[PDB]
């Protein structure tokens, strides 16, 4: 449907995935991803970080959020780095990230972190061409509790690719997060999204 | 408060009140007597090439426009419209010939001219003095081997005498490796730490990293790892601390090259280093070769920050007392090639930038420390900077500045504290000279 | 059930949709309201206006978002206009809107808006007596951030109409939201909720 | 600050000191030397018009309670018990005989007198004065042609005279076409500026409203939507501004009625006003009856705006240097047929309320205008208002006031300023008299 | 899945849920849970609280939040009351509440308080033992705006036993909220999560 | 503002300036003349029983380690590292023999003592005088019934002599009973008001229960409810009112021992404390074994709050002068069952904890009252206390203090804003001697 030279606001890439969502609905994909979003979300939450790592996340994921630097609107010369990465992760440096969370030197982690994470607007396609691959597109409210008063609302669009796995235990291949605010005012991004 | 008389920062560097993380009436008044006097940093060439390229940046809490002109040199303005005060650009980053004021339309050129008013002769005929209207630009804008700096205070030193003692240990890397790029664009976070809890940090402390980073060090697969948890205390002479008369300092840690990096970095990292050090022992002798390839924790006073090595390049842009927006780029060597940069560069922001899992480990260090400063018992508490003194030296042989000959100390806190005071109680550039020519007599007291 | 003289807070208007779909739970209904609000969502999140409007919203549409005066709970005398209306569009006057959004001297959209929505809560139950009408009740969190530090979060309640369309392309043609915040504080309502 | 000798606002009102929009200080003494002195919006007659009536209005940063009395008059109090000090009243408006006090159950009447105090005999006995204990009334309560204003100053000149020259030019409008009504209930929303920046705008800013406004005159459908961009600008004698005594101003856009209106309602307004303008000329003269349909963009002194025609009725409510709570109703002739009165509101709603894409356009003018007088290398700045300057007259035979005959120009920011500097740096209304003995002149001068 | 052994941060109780929802998915299970809380919700939004404890609360209904002490996550010694109770009532306290909720002098309920309710994260199982029994887990964004300028937010995952009931009307008969934030910074917690 | 001269609290306590619940330059001097003065609330025996045991609190703003020490006695340290300021303690209670600070790894031992500090040795050598680095120590630490307070001022009364005619009232409750003890943790929520407004209701505000509560009195099923919307007044002595020299005071509602709870735990605790006051007859006499099971509302000055019997323990711990974090506990008489325990500090969580619905009645009160404070208009206004004036006594042969014989009155309020005065307008204890030392003739003016 969508036209971008009609469309003035709207990038290549979005449209692109708009495409990809409007044509052939699956109902029962759709309840699949739902699930499947559910249950990551369900363990990420409880701060099981490792169980995450092995039951939803591939060995060649690549999890990145970026940051986009802010360019007018009509800029068309400046040609330079457009975004930087907060996270452009493979599955070891994911390892990481959870053994730097779960080590008990980690000072920042007592008194236990709380987390709720809000699943929304999930949408699933296959992949035209790798039928191992399912396309999940979803929204997410994560809100992060610590030490008494200090509370920080993260909101986003997720971008993933979910290969079928074995045993029915689908698992995450890619990852892409577009970070709407450029000025963080949570402190860090220290959360997965 | 009278800051003419009232004793912030005891002699010698060695304590200060708390209240300078916490209170208000100081922060505005720092903005006066930091801020608005001292260099601070703006852009590099890396990321203003062309002309008409430009970058907003703050100083201190006012934003600038940063603007490579067409004879190459590099102007920055006020980011404020001459008429009635509106923001004039609202991105980080772009390419143009002027800028135009989104309220009536007055359009300034890159060199700040005013050179239009909508309807000009019609409305103002001849009485608009355009001339006197240019955009407020920034009185003083310096490069270091490409970092830009800028001042708003015409009477400032050079950057490069600014910059005094510890230029000697930046040039190995900032010039005689051929060069650095910026890579952009930068992360931005706000913390709830005041700037100066950041920088001191960056600048002298070395003591932290074992217990602060444990968890860091441990899971990071990172060369300095034996130090988790405290386990191991560095080495013989491991390192050594310096600081210089206008603030500035930095700890060296020898050879570590690899800094922060993950061990997939490793290899690769201490290779490329090794290799232009040999190339290096030949240019500029054994030593300063050397430094080149070792890890330099330094702030350029007053809150531009820098792990060499490690790459990590920050600004504490500072919003009030207990607030802080942090930027963080990466610093890498340009002749590195592409793929390695872009590795770099992206495991800079894995581990200090907005999700940066050692970045991380400092904020309720940064943020706690600086809030006590508004808590009423600690106001007028003192904060200790006193390892290490009586051992710091002047004028060696070898390491110029005022130098702690050890890995782990305070020297370089001392140094940055005595040069705030000098400034806080002081009116101008004249009355710092003044306050500062025994700098390093005082600083190496007892010694 | 309800019984708005026992449950002393409830307005008639609220009593009403209540019933409305207490009864009749069509589960298929219920799923293709939500990709419909999906879709309609993500069409505005890339802020592709344009195929909002001619993919989304009918001809006859009437789009409104009412601010109700404080007033007494026990308040039965004073009389006068009890809401203004921060929306009351037709298509037409949507158009403008959108116009005006697209426009490329419309400087407050430079550089790029970024929003994000949450819709949860979907209920959908066919109107009784035009069996081409499906009404929608639904609940948005609508997030913009813009210009590095400015982040507004809106949060309300949707009462739709959609009619079947042609071609399977359902429209809106009633939108109503009783804003809750009485006095905003998101600098603006300019947001398509 | 001494506000006694502070330029705020230079001679002639030419230029202002940009810390104006962020000095807190100055906030404080504001609320004393402007709010607290004079003549603020309340309410309409259309709005409270039976016995018992009243709705909640601001007056500064104070709430009050606005009152119609039995015998027909409208009293207002402080919203606030005269017992602990609890807020009376937490709706908008209704209809009631009195208050009661959540706390303790006080009850005041709708004349303010403390009626009743629960089982007062068995506590206070006849120990309790409660012909001492009314609600703080607000001294001075006038209306201009049904639109309420209240004062707290009991020394304030009256409304009539306060508006000054500016009452000639509303009258056509306010009085000669009938009357006007007020919709409510008002749009709110909080923005991110001082009161000010709206209030400067709103009082004598043409200036911006091609360039500001591009996107919704060109998508608007609208009368003046010619000015798209700056593609185009307003004839000979398209229009004037004009600016009086007590800071009060506007703008005139000759035969602007459907003013900012789309096209939708454009054909109807224009024949509606044309219809009334033609009876008006045998009544009040061709220049009046003009007047009457020509759209006039004007701030009532200090913070309430209004653009007539369009309908757009604002007040700029004040709660610190860089938050204001914007009130927006819309004003229709009485006489307009209903269908027409309602598709007005919501016409009025649709530009210029919360989202009113016409206000829009202004926010971020406004806020970082605004935000930008706590920077401190822009808080001693100067904001400038010359436009026009040397060209207004005094005492014109058909124009009054001060006026500068063009559409496009200053005039009414450098009355608006000047007013403030005299009250800012003044203790009481003798003092402002005579600090505003010669205002025209200093006005007027080099012309 | 999980071991606590190895994922350090995890504590028993949320290991047990995470075991309960992971095994034996049941689709329709799943929507029914979603739609009975989704009405739940409209009930509790438009303030219809007697419809509600009618409605959708058992007479055995055990509703509680707790608030848990901050404590070291290396603490094992100190063994005092490790939470209180925000709230943990039977049905006739539910029922104080609601009537406290709808007397015309609760002066705090006048302008009339506006609820928006956004629930996701939906998960059901049915119970091993009791087949009257529903486990439902969901997450829940409460919006609460009052007087012009108020506007709190609540964020929680509720813990809920659901039964069959009669003639298909489903009943709580356990809700258990751990809260997230220690400090609260709603001015109170006076809502039915 | 000069506050050795202000009259912020007319004579008698007749009087406040509502100033004082909005002033953010009074409550910066409140925390030195207020909370770095007095006695202020921080656990229970019960809460730290055995060596190692430690709570975090606040006292004012300050946050403070209280610590059960081996000795059994309690030592309470300011929660600051005393190297660079970290806050050493995360958590909210704990048992350890020491803390060790996350920044340095610096380690303090449960007694304050600097105990350990990493690589001392290799660090500072024998330079770093660890003696002379103990936390900072709040200077005394006092019990009442195992209800432990500290206080900043070394000068201070005895906490028993502090409490004056208030120990008498609390004796009953607090020793004879056999103790109390206090479940936590305490609920935790923050309100918008001033931290005096909850206090000064709890000390002697009896008149706003029956307007105030309607709505739980009437929904809640409890022994006080016949006052639901004022149907009612309290009968002959059904109550009296006290004050003190240091500012606490409480209101007594005689036999009302199931105060706030619903009917549904009526009859046992009525049957529980007539149970107890039997038996207290022969050993306290009749009227003190009655004061153990009558509701007493009190505040021990100047911000801890409780009715006992309802088992309410409240701290209004003061953030700024429009925010408090309120703490609320369940206080229990440990000869309870257990089973009564457990319920019973449900239902003060219930009725007044973070979902309390009682408390809830209370929020519009105190906040309006404290934000109305800020208010221009409503600064230089008088909140009034004058119930009662000319008829409370000193010296009674049976109930001691400032005392009121009549349930509701506001003698308490006028106890303990003269206590407020006489601290904010001293330097010192003593000079708060000087100017207490008629304090009961001052009170009981008229009579
Ligand atoms: C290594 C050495 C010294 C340092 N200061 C701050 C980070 C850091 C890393
Ligand atoms: C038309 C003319 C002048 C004006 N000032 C503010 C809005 C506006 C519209
Ligand atoms: C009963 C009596 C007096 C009181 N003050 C505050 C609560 C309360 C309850
Ligand atoms: S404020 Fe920039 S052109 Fe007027
Ligand atoms: S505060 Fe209003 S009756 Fe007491
Ligand atoms: S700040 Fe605590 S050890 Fe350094
Ligand atoms: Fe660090
Ligand atoms: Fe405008
Ligand atoms: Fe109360």
């Amino acid at each position: 449907m969508i036209n971008i030279q009609e469309d003035k606001l709207v990038s290549a890439h979005d449209a692109e995935e708009i495409l990809r969502f409007f044509n052939c609905h699956d109902s029962a994909l759709q309840q699949e991803a739902t699930t499947l979003l559910t249950q990551e979300a369900h363990l990420l939450d409880i701060q099981a970080y490792r169980a995450w790592l092995e039951h939803c996340v591939g060995s060649e994921v690549q999890y990145q959020v970026i940051s986009r630097e802010l360019r007018a609107a009509s800029e068309r010369r400046y040609k330079l780095n457009e975004a930087m990465n907060v996270y452009n992760e493979n599955f070891q440096q994911l390892k990481v990230r959870v053994e730097h969370q779960l080590d008990p030197q980690n000072w920042g982690n007592s008194p236990k972190l709380r987390f709720t994470r809000f699943i929304t607007n999930v949408q699933a396609a296959m992949d035209v061409n790798d039928k191992e691959l399912l396309h999940i597109r979803s929204n997410v409210i994560l809100h992060r509790a610590r030490r008494g008063n200090q509370v920080d609302v993260f909101y986003a669009a997720r971008e993933d690719k979910w290969k079928r796995g074995e045993g029915g235990v689908r698992k995450l291949v890619q990852r892409f997060v577009d970070y709407p605010e450029r000025i963080l005012q949570t402190h860090n991004l220290m959360v997965f999204l | 408060m009278n800051y003419n008389n009232k004793i912030l920062v005891s002699e010698s560097g060695l304590s200060q009140k708390h209240l300078i993380h916490g209170d208000e009436e100081l922060f505005q008044h720092e903005l006066k007597t930091i801020f608005a006097r001292n260099w601070l940093f703006l852009t590099h060439d890396s990321l203003i090439p062309a002309p008409g390229d430009y970058v907003t940046a703050k100083m201190g809490i006012d934003e600038v426009i940063v603007s490579r002109q067409n004879d190459g040199s590099i102007r920055a303005f006020l980011n404020v419209c001459r008429h009635r005060g509106k923001t004039l650009v609202s991105v980080e980053a772009g390419n143009a010939k002027g800028f135009v004021c989104s309220y009536h339309g007055w359009g300034f050129g890159s060199n700040g001219e005013l050179q239009s008013v909508p309807f000009e002769k019609d409305l103002y005929g001849e009485s608009l003095n355009k001339k006197c209207l240019g955009l407020k630009e920034v009185a003083r804008v310096e490069s270091f081997h490409g970092f830009i700096y800028g001042c708003f205070d015409q009477e400032a030193p050079p950057l490069m005498d600014y910059l005094g003692d510890a230029a000697w240990y930046l040039e190995p890397m900032f010039k005689h490796s051929g060069g650095l790029e910026l890579v952009g664009p930068p992360g931005k976070v706000v913390i709830k730490a005041n700037w100066k809890a950041p920088a001191e940090n960056f600048v002298g402390d070395a003591y932290h990293v074992g217990w602060t980073h444990a968890s860091s060090l441990r899971s990071g697969e990172s060369i300095f790892s034996s130090l988790a948890g405290n386990a191991a205390l560095p080495p013989e002479g491991a390192g050594l601390q310096m600081t210089s008369k206008y603030g500035s300092g930095m700890g060296v840690l020898w050879d570590g090259y690899s800094g922060v990096h993950s061990a997939d970095l490793v290899p690769e990292l201490m290779a490329f280093g090794g290799a232009k050090q040999e190339r290096l022992n030949k240019e500029i002798g054994d030593v300063r070769a050397r430094i080149y390839r070792s890890h330099l924790n330094c702030t350029v006073f007053p809150n531009n920050s820098m792990l060499t090595c490690s790459g990590v390049f920050k600004v504490w842009n500072p919003i009030d007392a207990n607030t802080t927006e942090v930027w963080t780029y990466a610093i890498v060597e340009k002749d590195m090639p592409e793929d390695l940069k872009r590795r770099l560069a992206d495991s800079v922001q894995r581990t200090f930038g907005p999700a940066g899992f050692w970045e991380s480990d400092d904020n309720d260090n940064m943020e706690t420390a600086s809030q006590n400063g508004k808590k009423y018992q600690s106001r007028d508490s003192d904060l200790l900077s006193n390892l290490g003194f009586g051992e710091d030296v002047y004028g060696d042989a070898v390491y110029p500045g005022v130098v702690g000959k050890s890995a782990i100390g305070e020297t370089s806190y001392r140094g940055f504290y005595r040069a705030y005071q000098a400034h806080v109680s002081s009116s101008n550039w004249a009355e710092f000279e003044h306050a500062s020519s025994t700098w390093h007599t005082e600083l190496t007291k007892t010694t």
